[PDB]
């Protein structure tokens, strides 16, 4: 029970402080304002107040509640919008009745006023129980059908006493675990420190593939679930298409989208739309809400709140991970958290080392990234889940040269980047293809070879076609291109058939909102089979000009197999396809 | 009825100063002193002058003086601590009124006969309780509406340079913003008096006065006050567009200004600089401005904040244009090139965005082609920049058919499309005529970024 | 074919001396001015690290 | 001789922790406080942590404990003083094992039954006691083995990029390697989790692992850890090669990582950051880790190194590139426009050299015709860029026949030479014989780099 010394910004020093601890909840002040303890000097604990800190004075009284920041895990947060710490907005809003954030509300982070139904699990009274155990389940809704309760780990014992089937709320007791002979009372929910990651038995090796919907994330630079992806922050449509193209179809179980630093109205717009958005998944269409959990954390909000939303949010999905379910969590603006984290530093005094940024940005930025992958969820019954990081970027300079980009490329497996030369033509998504990268293509050889053989190959003889090109289109602009062979000038058609049919795609368009895996295999296979033919008969002495005056048929046909609707099923498209290249070849006879 | 204001507290008279720095004033000896807190320091000559607690020790406190330090004694000087954050009277006779950079009336009037007050820092907005604007504003400017939309509440400033017509593009901005009455709360921070008494007849010639709230903090005006004007205005704002429910303007002007403000505390404090010596929470200080902006659920209202930025050397990267973009959302780039052109408005549209378009722009709103064409003539006037840049470096007959299409559009879009007079006032739909007829010098085969059915409906 | 192909030449030959003598001596230029710039910077920020 | 090991020395637990900044633990009363002393600490809730002193003062020790500070409390945190350095228990048995960068195993087996416990730093190398290189190590890699030999104790990086596979080029190069004893030596600093698991699963599968002592440091390990691990794989190197009489290899791995990891420990003191962030003294540590390998006189083994870097923004002029050159001898290039046409590995021989070349490529080494074989490829791979530059200038015909068929030998050379199957083990005369396959295309009068007689003996 310290008191307040002194207080400039954020970082408040409070006296007394005697026996605390590095990075401990306390709560500053009167309103009992939230502040995690950065810096410790004898008795004196520099704390970061998560709120605003205005207002705090000499003397005010500083508790300390002797915990981590924990986020509350348990049924009923996987509809809620959370901010930077798991404050609930929308219970605050309620309960305050008033369009504004009160200082220091202390609004439960999961609502107790909601009676959950629970089924216990396979474990009786007297059987061990393990840390990360399942001993029941809830549902929650219709997407989440079962939110099987999972004993904390680094909590173990035997069950003294476990709860029937009926509905019961995040305040009463469900199950009990004596351990050495202090019988613990166990709940619904549980906290965990976001900073710890939570624990797992083995990290697996992410096998199959996060389908983005974007045919050339999908294609060119494939991800897989539980891989980190760097998309481009908001200059390109990758970002803005691909989160809501992510949360409809990627097959995730659950997705947490964190943004830290995102703009006011721009965090409104996901708040007012993704309630709106809706899934085929299931049988019926049902919301996204019910599978989705935000973290929202607009660029008002404290950097200390900034800071900590990504370690909210990775928490979440690690814990809808170690429930065994496949989670996408989208981080927004993982460059302001960056700025946050060197904001943070600035008020702490520490040694700035690029660029302002903290020398440890890129500790940080690991201990983020490295919570992704596939893993075997511990305690029995044995579950793997998964944590898919799709973060994002923003184009300080307007190319990749920040430090925490710089940063982010290290650390990570996937990167989309941006091309400012196809964003300015609103060529979308504006996704590089020379700068890009997924080095998840030699673990998804097996996936291709199992399902789509004829995908890394086709991937690659396009990738070969866009960079030659790409030479072929920088001598081009040198010298005029006034002399060309047949071929080259077939290579730089292919390549800008490809850069404005397949490549380039409308994200709000009905039938390129979200291109299938199978549907983008087949585009493959006839962009490929049209230039190889067609290089081919200039082998054989065809004119180029009068081939393609002849051919301009087949290539508005394959231009349009973008427009090739993808709702009509795999098994008529691929008909339609098969047709497609089919009738291609022998038109090619002429 | 708020029966707590009839309350007397008195206050706390130190004469105990020491350690006056710049900006700052130290106290030496402060019984129990509050963060952000006002403070009245009445000099030896007599004069008071308000000052906030940037920062306490145990018995410290670090104040700010909002009008300078320039005569602070060591000796006879008297901080009195208020015991409260600064609150300024707000009432809704305070549109029509002129006041000084801390508040205070500069057109011979009385003192705002308060209403409330309200607190400069306002309230963090619950994000669950915002809505997103998605309500175009038809700004009246082509440059500007068709190509980069404003939504009534969104945040979207005009970056410009020194000496480019950024003061006159607000003007026109702010003279012609109906939807596709605007009350306007005008901040000048650290403008010069030409530009103030610019904004200050353009606005009583078209009939603003009668629904505008000037916060004029001059150049010569105290340095300090710079901070502090913006969060007047913008609380300002805040009470007008959510309690009064009106629609308020905010067209906070030099910005850079304010930030060069920021600058010269922060170096006043010794702290951790960031980058080119702007405070390394720039970023939290311009976000806690910018993010006034916008509407609320319950209250039907909005502030449709345009904070002029003026870049020290037209260049992007530097810190405040740069934090400006990222938390602000959109920009208007005014160009020096276009400007050295004699185009009207020098708006450059490569670099001038708007995050709210793609919502408030199109699908019955405004007109059905509305989004399709202004990426159209985007990707055109970049295609033209291209092969412009080529045709300079190399030979004019190496640029393809494309390319000098591209040029001529260009040409006709410079010089015929963004430029436009003032007072002219060109509705959307003449716009989007306008550009549709720039986007008929191309066959209809090379318009790819318009979606087929509406290339067919409108060529 | 003889008179296309000697403007052509001399064309080519102007392009490439208006290079050889603008384009590369002016990026050259360039580039040592913002390199330049550029340490300015680092050392107006290592100054300020200094203090 | 190693009786002084037989000797009991009691340690101090210091509970007095004067405070925590960062990721030190100041500590206060130390008895004698050693600089760079490992230091395991005790944490309330009882986890012990390692820890290293980075400052000692008159009774004061500030350790910079490994994992972070996250729950180091001032009134109960046990802070226990191992009264040595680091030392890491080597033995002839480290090979086989996976090893973290603290030199514990990760691999579910024994501790290492120390032969001794070696200083991590190690002692330079006496000049007059180094030899320079002679034979080559032969590599898979028929790109490396034949453009770009690597000598028995040269230094000679893989200059790579982000996204490029130089992660698989190292791993590629551990299980293929050997002698034309050998004990490779892997450190991998700051790597994925995802490409550490890649590393030991493959080694384990293909075996490799027999003479590999892998040292693995994840993303997440602590930076200081990520400094200690270069210095563990090199200690471990000096002790086979030098008193064992074995060649080594080792392979190091994001030295961007280890640099980032430098960067992060000089933060952690009061260093102002020098060039790009990074310490000035980057040059003396990366020289430190490359130099602790080469040949020796009275002992019949060798250290090779392959560094690996991570050029951050694909540039040469950046400092860990720039010092890499300095020290190292010799550079490799992985390309990405190489990688982006699916060559595997995506290693351009224009930029790539081995300063050492000439004494490892000899006669009594490899075979005769290596140094010309190589010279020859390279000129010609040369002529082929410049051919297919000029292709799309002057047309296909007018190039020249010795433009056409240098066209011809490119793509064969790209397509079937530097392509080469990520589990394909060329050795260096297959290489050599596919190189004078490819060479076979020109008629004997136009190879002119090859000498008279070689040329007639081997076309």
């Amino acid at each position: 029970y310290g008191a307040i010394y002194s207080v400039s910004g954020p970082v408040v020093i409070a006296e007394n402080m005697i026996g605390c601890a590095m990075y401990e909840l306390v709560k500053v002040g009167h309103d009992n304002l939230v502040g995690e303890v950065i810096r410790i000097d004898g008795d004196k604990a520099t704390i970061q107040v998560y709120e605003e800190t205005a207002g705090l004075t000499v003397g005010d009284p500083v508790l300390r509640t002797g915990k981590p920041l924990s986020v509350e895990l348990g049924p009923g947060l996987m509809e809620t919008i959370y901010d930077g710490i798991q404050r609930p907005l929308k219970a605050i809003k309620e309960e305050s009745q008033s369009i504004y954030i009160p200082r220091g509300i202390d609004t439960p982070a999961l609502d107790r006023t909601i009676k959950w139904q629970f089924t216990p699990g396979k474990f009786q009274v007297g059987d061990h129980i393990s840390g990360g155990d399942i001993y029941g389940s809830v549902f929650e809704n219709s997407l989440i059908s079962s939110h099987k309760i999972l004993l904390p780990p680094r909590s173990r014992g035997t069950i003294t006493w476990i709860a029937p089937a009926g509905e019961y709320t995040l305040d009463e007791k469900i199950l009990e675990v004596e351990f050495d002979g202090k019988k613990s009372d166990f709940t619904l929910y549980h906290t965990w420190p976001v900073r710890v990651p939570r624990p797992v038995t083995e990290k697996l090796s992410a096998d199959y593939p996060l389908l983005t919907g974007q045919r050339v994330l999908d294609a060119l630079f494939p991800c897989v679930q539980g891989g980190t992806t760097c998309i481009p922050g908001a200059f390109g449509c990758g970002k803005t298409v691909i989160s809501q193209s992510l949360s409809k179809y990627s097959n995730s179980d659950a997705i947490i989208y964190v943004g830290c630093g995102e703009r006011g109205n721009e965090m409104a717009e996901v708040l007012m739309e993704f309630p709106e958005l809706y899934t085929e998944m299931s049988g019926t269409k049902e919301p996204i809400m019910k599978r989705t959990t935000l973290v929202a954390n607009t660029s008002n909000m404290p950097v200390a709140a900034r800071e900590a939303s990504i370690y909210t949010g990775i928490t979440l999905a690690e814990y809808f991970r170690d429930q065994g379910k496949n989670v996408s969590m989208i981080a927004d603006s993982s460059s302001r958290w960056a700025e946050a984290l060197r904001e943070i530093s600035g008020r702490l005094g520490e040694m700035p080392a690029d660029q302002g940024f903290p020398a440890y940005l890129g500790a940080k930025l690991a201990s983020f990234y490295e919570r992704a992958g596939k893993a075997v969820a511990l305690g029995s019954p044995d579950r793997t889940g998964s944590v898919s990081i799709v973060a994002a970027v923003s184009p300080a300079g307007g190319d990749f040269s920040d430090p925490v980009t710089t940063a982010t490329l290290g650390i990570t497996q996937v990167f989309w980047g941006l091309d400012k030369k196809l964003a300015q033509r609103k060529h979308f998504p504006s996704i590089n293809t020379s700068v890009s990268y997924s080095k998840y293509t030699n673990v998804l050889n097996k996936f291709y070879d199992s399902n789509y053989p004829e995908f890394p190959v086709l991937r690659d003889r396009m990738k070969e076609i866009l960079s030659n090109a790409e030479e072929l289109e920088q001598v081009v602009q040198l010298v005029g291109k006034s002399a060309l062979s047949d071929s080259d000038k077939i290579t730089l058609d292919v390549a800008t058939l490809i850069k404005e049919d397949f490549l380039q795609q409308n994200g709000y368009s009905t039938y390129d909102a979200f291109c299938p895996i199978w549907k983008t295999f087949d585009m493959m296979r006839a962009f490929i089979s049209y230039h190889d033919e067609a290089q081919k008969a200039v082998a054989n002495g065809a004119n180029w000009s009068k081939l393609a005056d002849s051919t301009g048929d087949v290539k508005h046909a394959v231009s349009s197999s973008k427009f090739f609707e993808p709702s009509r099923g795999e098994k008529e498209v691929h008909g339609e396809f098969e047709k497609l290249l089919s009738t291609m070849q022998e038109r090619f006879a002429e | 009825a708020v029966e707590q204001g009839f309350n007397v507290k008195p206050r706390l008279n130190y004469n105990t100063v020491s350690g006056v720095n710049g900006p700052l004033v130290i106290l030496e000896k402060v019984k129990f002193p509050r963060y952000n807190e006002i403070v009245n320091l009445t000099l030896p000559d007599g004069t008071v002058r308000q000052g906030q607690v940037l920062e306490i020790r145990g018995d410290r406190a670090i104040v700010q003086v909002f009008e300078g330090t320039s005569g602070i004694d060591v000796k006879k000087t008297t901080v009195e601590f208020t015991g409260e954050s600064l609150r300024i009277p707000v009432s809704e006779d305070m549109l029509g009124r002129i006041f000084d950079g801390s508040g205070r009336p500069i057109d011979n009037g009385p003192k705002v006969f308060a209403e409330d007050y309200l607190d400069i820092n306002g309230s963090p907005i619950n994000p669950y309780a915002r809505i997103y604007p998605e309500e175009m504003i038809s700004t009246g400017v082509s440059a500007i509406d068709t190509m980069n939309s404003i939504a009534r509440g969104q945040k979207i400033p005009i970056f410009s340079a020194s000496g480019l017509p950024h003061n006159e593009i607000a003007a026109q901005i702010c003279r012609q913003a109906g939807l596709v009455n605007f009350s306007i709360v005008f901040a000048a921070m650290g403008v010069n008096l030409e530009t103030a008494r610019f904004f200050k007849q353009d606005f009583e010639e078209n009939g603003s006065l009668e629904r505008t709230s000037l916060f004029l903090n001059l150049a010569n005006d105290p340095t300090i006050e710079r901070i502090i004007t913006p969060r007047l205005a913008l609380t300002t704002a805040e009470y007008l567009a959510y309690q009064t429910e009106r629609h308020v303007l905010t067209i906070l002007t030099d910005m850079s200004s304010y930030a060069d403000a920021l600058r010269e505390v922060s170096a006043a404090r010794e702290e951790v600089p960031g980058r080119r010596g702007y405070p390394g929470y720039m970023y939290t200080d311009l976000s806690t401005i910018y993010e006034r902006a916008g509407r609320v659920e319950g209250r039907n209202g909005s502030i449709t904040q345009i904070p002029i930025l003026t870049m020290p050397n037209d260049d992007i990267t530097h810190p405040i244009p740069d934090l400006t973009g990222y938390i602000t959302e959109g920009q208007i780039f005014v160009d020096r090139q276009l400007h050295n052109k004699g185009i009207y408005p020098p708006i450059n549209v490569l670099p001038s965005l708007s995050r709210l378009m793609k919502s408030a722009i199109g699908e019955g709103m405004t007109r059905k082609d509305h989004g399709d064409v202004s990426n159209q003539l985007y990707a055109k006037y970049a295609i033209g920049k291209d092969a412009a840049a080529m045709k300079a470096v190399v030979g004019e007959e190496a640029l393809s058919i494309e390319d000098k299409l591209s040029l001529e559009f260009l040409e006709k879009f410079e010089k015929t499309f963004i430029t436009q007079g003032a007072y002219e006032d060109r509705t959307v739909f003449e716009s989007l005529d306008q550009a549709w007829s720039l986007l008929r010098i191309y066959p209809k085969e090379m318009l790819n970024r318009i979606s087929p059915k509406i290339l067919d409906e409108f060529y | 074919a003889f008179i296309i192909l000697d403007e052509v030449i001399k064309v080519t030959n102007r392009r490439v001396n208006a290079i050889e003598h603008v384009i590369i001596p002016r990026t050259e230029n360039t580039i040592a001015y913002i390199n330049s710039e550029l340490d300015e910077l680092d050392r107006e920020e290592f100054y300020r690290l200094k203090k």
